[PDB]
Order: structure tokens, then C-alpha cells, then sequence
């Protein structure tokens, strides 16, 4: 409800009331040099969907916008240790397996990639004309994820993977009052848990945060680009907490006759897989008793340590 | 004896230096058995209140035992027989009272260690010496309630009998009344059970069964027949006793704590005020949540799981019909020794 407040799509219960605050808080701030027109010039950046994200100011406009958010978020209770909990489920460790690195280590580097941008260019003699981008990437890994069920039958769960700064700015350790907001969705995915120990593999490029590089990069598709899944980090190093937790699926489900099982296209899936809300279970206060993730988590949660290694090379497009 | 009779004195007035009256005696203390604080000012000092007894008790300064462990403990810190910590403190001190060759040695150390041993402490240790030795039975120790009201007593009455001693002529005082049902309101369904929670009574009651089975001493002091069964009896008859009580106070039997990861419902504030630590003791809001543990003073590192691993390795003793000792061997729990 609150989300169609503020964005003021016309699905807002009263647009007259509450305004069109969102959209018209991007045209405030693309017009400082022009707000009567006298000048006759155009928008800035940042009342351009195509290009707002270029300008600092967007991400201070849409973190003001996100304590609104959080103002109703935090009238809602605390998830409970119930409520967390998968009862027989136990995941006892989660670790990234990068090609050429040590265990538990992810690598960033640049790479170009080319584009033709020939159907682009106006008035422009024919032939393919090739842009060569420079931009982020980062090495493929994979999670491999040890689960203990007790329950002797079979178990689904949806397993959710975020990841977040260790430290804060100070390089202190994050405490969870913050940390939950700093949490980064890096994958959610269904599976089918054996009796006793499951080994549970899973490919960077299975995500369903992202979409294919192709996607990005010359049919369907769309969601975060692959190339960015991964934070940047340091060249010496720049620590990380991963975060994962299997969810009972049989709470989670949605019945919807015709629908990976986590995956979600806006444009043809008639509901949204997933019955927690989106963010969970960072997108609530902690129970009493949590001060930092170490305390928050339940038996069916685990966190992993990840060092996040930014080389500085550039490489062409394989 | 005079002797015997005089070991009691130094229950009189806990915090009161050693050289002031106790009853109608002075202890005759040695120069060097006087306080950093006290000592060079010491002649002067003693005389104020050493012209005031009947009796003057004389001490022998003698080469005493090695008290740098009790003296560990801060005057103004509070004493928990359940922080090992303190244990291992009180152990200490138990097996010194105990080890004095004789009534007139005892009386030297204890005069000696009052004024630089915790208080509670102090009083813990020697009543469990006093209790045990041979030539100190008998021996009627006063109640720690005389010694230590403080324990006992609504904080807001100290003022009242302060202004009263203070104010009133000794033949005109009257008595204080001491509060009751006062830790809580109605809102409590609790506070109903003020008569047994608070109770004086029952309260000496679990102090008393502390000094009989201590769990930490000397051998003399801890080993009794079956004293794991008395722990488990005692800890039970509380129990029935407490759930009759509920009973006829329109309430549930008590439940267990299920888990100690979940909210703990019944907050419960003491109004209680340690005149020794100088400080009121801590309470705990309605729903707290137990914590894992780390105080380096205590020496206390324990996380919330240790204590949960604990109890998995005592129900699969339990379940299993046997535990192991260090050396390997099985201990059956058989139905004359398994309980205890
Ligand atoms: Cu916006
Ligand atoms: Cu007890």
C-alpha cells in the first residue's frame, strides 16, 4: 500500500492526499537551474529515468524516501525464534568457491566489453560500429552449503543468501541494528533436503538477483545485471559476512496453477513466489536478545567470513 | 567458653572496624593487625572506643596463612556462592578458618582478616568454619538477618531506623515496621506469593542448607551422605510446597523455563539495598532474554550453548542408564546411588 503511496502509481488509494511525492521529488531536484522555464532549458539528469541513477543525489533522495519505509517497518513485531526457525533443519556452514583463489575469497576486476551501437546512429553511413565499455566484473564461484535434517522424511526450503560489510566505516564490526539494512540479496533458490547430511552446490551464474550477462551485453529476461552481483571490494582485501538461511517452503509457497521455483518475471508470473516478505528476515526489527548477526541467527541460518578481493586489471570479453 | 563466646563478637556490626566495641568487649588489636587506613593513626584511634568496655580481649599478633585469594574479592563487591570464581574464594578461606591449630589461632586470623575480607564473605566462610570444627560446636551463631538486614529488608526502612536511633532516646524507640507484599503492585499476579518468596524464614532456610552441604571445601565440609540426593529432595519439597501455594492464589503450577532462548515473562525488581557494596541490587525487566556471558573479573566465558550442551550430555547419561567419570570407567545409575 505504502509503496503505491509514494511511488504514486495510480494504484495510490489517494493520490489528492498523499501526492505524487516520489516522482515529483525527481523533477524538484533535475530543475534547480530552470523551475520557471524562463532559461527554456530541459531536465537534468536525475528527471530522467534512463539516466537518474548517474547522479549522487538519487541514492540521498531515495534514502530519504527508504526511512519512510522504514517507519512503518519497524512498527511490525520482531520475527520470532519460531517464526526463524526450521524445525529439524540445521546448516552448519556455507562456503565460495572461486577457480584461482583460496576457499571463502571473491575477485573483482575490470573487463571491456563491446557494443555496436550502429542501429543507434543516426544519418550515420552503415556498418557496424563497435563500443568498446569498460566496466566491472567478477570471477564465477559457487556456494557449496552443508544441511543436517533430522526429520527422516524429505524437506523443500527456500535458502536465502545475503551478503554485508563485516565492519563499519570505522572498521569496527557492524552491529545488527544496522547491519540488517546493509544486507545484500545475492540468491534465493528452492531445494529438496534428504534425510541426514545434504552437500548443496550452487553457480554464481544461477542467481536469481541477476539476469545473464548476454542480457546486458549483446530473448526474455530482466533483474540485476551479472556483472555487478559482486561489490567491488580492495585490493588488499575487504572483509564480508555471508549470510544464509533455509526457510520452510511448505510457509513460503504461494498456490498460484500455473508458475527455478524462486524465480520471478513481473511480466508473466500472474504472483510473487514468495509468501515472507521481500527482504526477509532483514526487513524487521531483531527479537530481544540480538545485538549482531551471531545472536539473530537460528540453527537453520549459518554465516561465512568472505574476504572481497578487487584486482586491478582489465580484460577483454571471453 | 570465654573464647568461644568471644568468635561470636566478630559477627557484631560487619563493617564497624574490629577496634570499635562489640557488645561489652574490645579486641586488644596488634599494631600491625590494624588497616592500611587505620594504622597510622592507630594509637590515637584505638583509645576512643577502648575506654568504653567492660572486658578487653586480648590478640596475639602471630605468623598467619597467605589470605592474597580471599582478599581478592573487593569489601564493597557482592558475594555469589554460584560464580566459581567465588567459590573457589570461599574455598580458600573455609580450608584457612579450618586449618588453625586451635580456638585462640582462630580468633587471631579472624581478627585479623575482617576488616580486609568482603564482608558476606567473611561471614559466609567462618560460619561454615565455626559450624564444622571440633572445638566450636555448640556455638549458638547469630541469624544472618541480625548481621546483615540488608538482605532482608526493604531499602526505604535504613533512613527510618537511622532517624530513630539517631533522634530517640533509647527507652522510647518503637519498633519499624518492615514492608510486605512491596515488589510489586496487583498488575503482578505474582507478588501474590510474597508471603513464601520473601519470606524470612524461607530465605535462612536455603542459606542454612548452603552452609551444611557447602559444594566447594575441604573434604571435611562437602562430603555427607548422600548430599546429591538432599540437593535433588530439598530443591524438589520447594517446589511442591511452591506449587501448593499457587494454588490457593488462583495461579498455575510454575512452568519451566522451556527454553533459554525465549523471552523470560516475570520480571521481578528486590527493592533491596547492599549497604556492603554501597549498592542497590540490579533487577530484571518483564521478558529479558538470557545473554551470553563474558566477565573477565568474574572470570566467567561461557556462551548460552555451553550451558544447553550441558543439559544434552546429562539427559543422554540419564537416558544411556549410566555416566562416565574422567578416567573412563561407567557409573551406573542404580535406584539406591543414581539419584544422588
Ligand atoms: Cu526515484
Ligand atoms: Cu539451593
Amino acid at each position: 500500500i505504502l509503496g503505491n503511496i509514494i511511488e504514486s502509481s495510480i494504484l495510490s488509494p489517494n493520490r489528492q492526499l498523499y501526492g505524487d511525492m516520489h516522482n515529483v521529488g525527481h523533477v524538484f531536484l533535475s530543475y534547480t537551474h530552470d523551475p520557471d522555464h524562463r532559461h527554456l532549458e530541459s531536465f537534468g539528469v536525475m528527471g530522467d529515468v534512463a539516466t537518474a541513477m548517474r547522479d549522487p543525489v538519487f541514492y540521498r533522495w531515495h534514502s530519504f524516501i527508504d526511512d519512510i519505509f522504514q517507519e512503518h517497518k519497524i512498527k511490525l513485531p520482531a520475527y520470532t525464534k519460531s517464526q526463524l526457525t526450521y524445525e529439524g533443519i540445521s546448516v552448519t556452514g556455507i562456503i565460495v568457491q572461486s577457480e584461482g583463489a583460496p576457499v571463502n575469497t571473491l575477485h573483482t576486476y575490470w573487463q571491456q566489453s563491446d557494443v555496436d551501437l550502429s542501429r543507434g546512429m543516426d544519418f550515420v553511413p552503415r556498418g557496424n560500429v563497435f563500443a568498446r565499455f569498460t566496466h566491472l566484473q567478477h570471477a564465477p564461484f559457487q556456494y557449496v552449503i552443508q544441511i543436517d535434517n533430522t526429520s527422516d522424511a524429505q524437506r523443500m526450503g527456500f535458502v536465502r543468501i545475503f551478503m554485508a560489510p563485516k565492519n563499519d566505516e570505522r572498521g569496527q564490526p557492524m552491529l545488527f541494528r544496522d547491519q540488517r539494512l546493509f544486507m545484500v540479496e545475492m540468491d534465493k533458490f528452492l531445494v529438496a533436503l534428504r534425510p541426514g547430511a545434504n552437500r548443496i552446490r550452487r553457480r554464481s551464474n544461477e542467481s536469481t538477483v541477476t539476469i545473464p550477462f548476454e542480457r546486458t551485453f549483446r530473448f526474455c529476461g530482466c533483474g540485476w545485471p551479472a556483472h555487478m552481483l559482486v561489490p567491488k571490494g580492495l585490493p588488499e582485501g575487504f572483509p564480508a559476512d555471508l549470510f544464509v538461511m533455509v526457510s520452510n517452503y511448505e510457509d513460503d509457497r504461494v498456490v498460484q496453477d500455473l508458475v527455478d521455483a524462486a524465480s520471478y518475471c513481473g511480466v508473466r508470473d500472474r504472483l510473487y513466489p514468495d509468501r515472507k516478505a521481500m527482504g526477509f528476515p532483514f526487513d524487521r526489527l531483531a527479537r530481544t536478545g540480538v545485538d549482531r548477526l551471531s545472536n539473530f541467527v537460528t540453527p537453520n541460518m549459518a554465516i561465512q567470513s568472505v574476504n572481497v578481493i578487487h584486482i586491478d586489471k582489465t580484460v577483454p570479453r571471453t | 567458653m570465654n573464647y568461644k563466646k568471644n568468635l561470636l563478637l566478630l559477627y557484631d556490626r560487619p563493617r564497624e572496624p574490629i577496634f570499635m566495641g562489640k557488645g561489652k568487649s574490645v579486641f586488644d588489636v596488634p599494631d600491625n593487625y590494624l588497616t592500611d587506613r587505620y594504622r597510622p593513626i592507630g594509637p590515637e584511634i584505638q583509645n576512643r572506643f577502648g575506654e568504653l568496655a567492660e572486658e578487653r580481649i586480648p590478640v596475639r599478633s602471630i605468623a598467619l596463612p597467605d589470605l592474597r585469594i580471599p582478599m581478592s574479592l573487593g569489601r564493597q563487591e557482592q558475594f555469589s556462592l554460584f560464580i566459581p570464581r567465588h567459590r573457589k574464594i570461599a574455598a580458600r578461606l573455609i580450608d584457612i578458618f579450618m586449618g588453625m591449630r586451635n580456638i585462640e589461632e582462630l580468633q587471631s586470623c579472624a581478627v585479623f582478616a575482617r576488616d580486609r575480607i568482603n564482608p558476606y564473605l567473611f561471614n559466609y566462610a567462618l560460619s561454615v568454619a565455626l559450624l564444622h570444627r571440633r572445638d566450636t560446636k555448640n556455638l549458638d551463631l547469630p541469624s544472618v538477618v541480625e548481621v546483615f538486614p540488608d538482605k532482608y529488608v526493604d531499602s526505604r526502612v535504613f533512613e527510618q531506623i537511622r532517624e530513630e536511633a539517631t533522634v530517640v532516646p533509647e527507652g522510647m524507640r518503637m519498633p519499624i515496621v518492615i514492608p510486605k507484599d512491596f515488589t510489586a503492585s496487583d498488575l503482578d499476579e505474582e507478588h501474590r506469593l510474597w508471603y513464601f518468596r520473601e519470606d524470612i524464614g524461607v530465605n535462612l532456610h536455603h542459606w542454612h542448607w548452603h552452609l551444611v552441604y557447602p559444594g566447594d571445601g575441604p573434604d571435611s565440609v562437602v562430603r555427607k551422605d548422600r548430599r546429591g540426593e538432599l540437593f535433588y529432595y530439598m530443591h524438589s519439597q520447594l517446589i511442591a510446597r511452591y506449587n501448593f501455594e499457587r494454588f490457593c492464589n488462583r495461579l498455575q503450577r510454575v512452568k519451566r523455563l522451556n527454553n533459554l532462548r525465549e523471552p523470560i515473562a516475570e520480571g521481578y525488581f528486590p527493592k533491596l539495598d547492599s549497604l556492603v557494596a554501597s549498592r542497590t541490587w540490579p533487577g530484571r525487566v518483564d521478558n529479558a532474554v538470557i545473554k551470553d556471558l563474558n566477565r573477565e573479573l568474574d572470570q566467567i566465558k561461557q556462551d548460552v550453548s555451553d550451558l544447553e550442551r550441558w543439559i544434552d550430555r546429562i539427559y543422554e547419561a540419564v537416558h544411556q542408564g549410566y555416566v562416565v567419570d574422567e578416567s573412563g570407567n561407567r557409573i551406573f545409575l542404580d535406584e539406591e546411588k543414581g539419584i544422588d
